[PDB]
């Protein structure tokens, strides 16, 4: 399998929604 | 039908002054507008346009003078032309045609505006040489497409496609309205005269001219004693002595000729 | 007779013979057709840009490979349809696209002005041309002649080899003619840098020349 | 799997990425970030990323 | 039988006729459009153009070059550019925006 180069990012209950995509 | 991969004619007599107001703000986006018809769902054709002056905005909504362009109409179409605005038109000097976050907005309100209002960009700094860059956009899948009129087009160019449909926007491919009375009006800007075509240019800068390759095929000549002698059938690598010779003796055939061809016109000519 | 069997041999030498030299024809057309292609296609290639240049340092996942840039710093870049992500080891050196950057090819071999170092021809100094260093001469093979030559000795003394040389002492003394006459002979790769190129001017210009 | 939020926030994260270095988290939703050439900039944060830097 | 064979002689007469008659117009045709297409290869390497340093050629046709703009660009070669001429130390012209070298 492929190794993670310490990338961080949350699970998906913890993010997102419309609120980013309309704030960014 | 539902307006599809389209066409847009744009006049000739349009272009130069997409161009000319251009290449005038070589700093800013200049803009303005175009006079036209909607005249099928297949295709729209744009005759005339006017620029208009700066505004501090930049491109925007702001940026029409509703006073001047309303006027601006009303003259026009006193002279004779009573076409409406079918699109709006600015400058990006520097990138390529693609619509920025001010411009598709810009857009949305000529969409709000009547039904189908196309933009147009010009780069005019890139559009030289002979090169021109030019392109339409509409905003909203295009609806279904029934001629391989689009596809024929080079898809959305990367520094295009990087803000393309992404923004559920297309291009339309362009054309021109020119008809053989503007087509022979613009070529006989550059048509030769008689006397010009008559003219015998400098016998002592033709010898200028002529030892300027001669001297090279002396060169030319040793080097061309350079490809024969390594004849081992060796890799591929035209260059030097081949080709070059060729191009040179072009040149300098059709100008001895030529010069001598007028001067014994000339020497039968006049008297 | 001497219609249907003679047409067919007084006039299909004609034929033939203007068969052939229509296919003579042919061919030259065919020449100019392709090259008149290939400038065509030179234009349109001539309408992309450069894409600048960049370094692969790890390929986080696939599709979003890890790169760092000449001038600017480093980004997550993607590749093109050919994808063969898993070819590309780290300071490969490699070709982007020119926006939303992504990434165009692998490149040939990596290194350039780091290639200028290497001594293309070497010169004309030899051994034979230096008088009594003959000693020095041994105590520089031993660090150089002898380790690309004989690795088994240094295993059968169990040793680490030595790392370097510093020749010292008085200028003009024939260092500089030893190592020239070393670039002779080594048949190894020979590079050689100018201690005053290094450090120089804009930051990094140490970094990237030591690098 | 995640093939919605493959759909939803690797769009957000519109590539390419630029790499910088944070500086200060006034606001638990805005940063402020150093780039390579060293301007500096008031960002937003999105929420997927890590409280930590 | 025979008869056949000088029907094929007519036809291939004048088919071949025809043949030549058009090569020698499409001879003339690619003329032009090759003039065209040269005209248009050397308009591409006319004056305002960018000062770079050749750094190492990528393939027959492109190599990577150093702009005096700081920046380093996978750029074209253009094909009349004639090879032995080119060494890491040739200072190069470039295009203004492709930076296509010219
Ligand atoms: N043993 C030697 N045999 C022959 N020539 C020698 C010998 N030692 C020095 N030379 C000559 O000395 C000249 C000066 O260069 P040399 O290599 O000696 O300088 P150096 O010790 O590197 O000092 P610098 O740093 O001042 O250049 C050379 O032309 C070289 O031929
Ligand atoms: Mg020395
Ligand atoms: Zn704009």
């Amino acid at each position: 399998g492929i190794k993670e180069s310490d990338t961080g990012l949350a699970p998906p209950a913890l993010w997102d929604l419309a609120a980013d995509k309309q704030t960014l | 039908a539902v307006d599809t991969a389209e066409q847009v004619y744009i006049s000739s007599l349009a272009l130069l002054k997409m161009l000319k107001h251009g290449r005038a703000g070589v700093p800013m986006e200049v803009m303005g507008l175009m006079l036209g018809e909607f005249v099928d769902d297949y295709t729209v054709r744009v005759i005339d346009v006017f620029a208009m002056p700066q505004s501090g905005t930049g491109v925007s909504v702001e940026a029409v003078d509703p006073v001047f362009q309303a006027k601006m109409l009303d003259m026009l179409k006193q002279t004779g032309r009573p076409e409406m605005v079918v699109g709006w038109y600015h400058s990006h000097p520097g990138f390529g045609c693609w619509l920025s976050g001010v411009d598709i907005n810009t857009q949305q309100s000529f969409e709000a505006l009547s039904e189908r209002a196309v933009a147009v960009v010009v780069d005019p700094i890139q559009s030289v040489k002979g090169k021109v860059v030019i392109d339409a956009f509409r905003l909203i899948h295009e609806p279904r497409q029934t001629t391989s009129n689009l596809g024929h087009l080079n898809k959305p160019s990367i520094q295009a496609l990087i803000h393309g449909l992404n923004r559920h926007y297309y291009s339309i491919t362009i054309n021109y309205r020119k008809n053989e009375l503007e087509q022979k009006m613009l070529l006989n800007l550059h048509k030769k005269s008689w006397m010009e075509g008559l003219t015998l240019q400098d016998y002592s800068e033709h010898c200028k001219h002529n030892e300027s390759v001669v001297k090279e095929m002396l060169e030319l000549a040793k080097n061309y004693n350079k490809a024969v002698e390594e004849e081992d059938k060796m890799t591929p690598e035209k260059q030097d002595p081949k080709r070059h010779l060729e191009e040179h003796v072009d040149v300098l055939m059709t100008s001895n000729i030529v010069q001598c061809l007028a001067a014994m016109l000339d020497t039968v000519v006049f008297k | 007779r001497q219609y249907y069997l003679s047409k067919i041999e007084e006039l299909q030498l004609i034929v033939n013979d203007k068969s052939q030299n229509l296919r003579r024809l042919q061919a030259q057309r065919n020449e100019l057709n392709a090259k008149v292609r290939l400038l065509r296609e030179e234009l349109q290639l001539l309408q992309e840009q450069g894409s600048y240049v960049g370094e692969v340092v790890r390929a986080m996942d696939k599709k979003k490979v890890l790169v760092k840039v000449h001038p600017e710093g480093k980004f997550v870049v993607d590749v093109d349809k050919n994808i063969d992500i898993n070819d590309v080891t780290p300071n490969c050196r490699v070709a982007l696209r020119n926006d939303s950057y992504t990434l165009h090819k692998i490149l040939p071999n990596k290194v350039p002005l780091v290639s200028l170092m290497m001594v293309e021809k070497v010169p004309d100094s030899t051994y034979e041309m230096i008088g009594g260093l003959d000693k020095q001469i041994k105590e520089i093979k031993e660090v150089i002649e002898l380790p690309v030559k004989h690795p088994e000795l240094f295993e059968a003394l169990g040793i680490a080899q030595p790392k370097g040389v510093l020749l010292y002492g008085p200028p003009g003394t024939g260092k500089t003619l030893l190592a020239r006459a070393v670039a002779h002979h080594t048949d190894c790769t020979f590079i050689r840098v100018s201690g005053s190129e290094l450090v120089q001017k804009f930051i990094g210009e140490g970094a990237r020349m030591v690098r | 799997k995640q093939e919605e939020e493959r759909s939803k926030v690797d769009d957000l994260r519109g590539t390419p990425m630029s790499v910088g270095t944070l500086e200060e988290i006034i606001d638990d939703n805005h940063a402020i970030v150093s780039t390579s050439v060293g301007s500096e900039h008031y960002v937003s944060i999105l929420s997927f990323v890590d409280k930590d830097l | 039988d025979l008869y056949s064979r000088y029907k094929k002689l007519q036809q291939e007469l004048e088919f071949l006729e025809v043949q030549e008659e058009y090569i020698k117009d499409e001879q003339k045709n690619l003329k032009k459009e090759f003039l065209h297409a040269q005209e248009e290869v050397k308009r591409i390497q006319s004056i305002p153009l960018v000062i770079g340093q050749f750094l190492e050629a990528v393939d027959q046709n492109t190599a990577i070059v150093g702009s005096t703009t700081g920046s380093n660009y996978y750029v074209r070669i253009l094909s009349t550019i004639d090879r032995e001429l080119l060494k890491p130390n040739a200072s190069v012209a470039l295009h203004k925006h492709s930076n296509a070298l010219v």
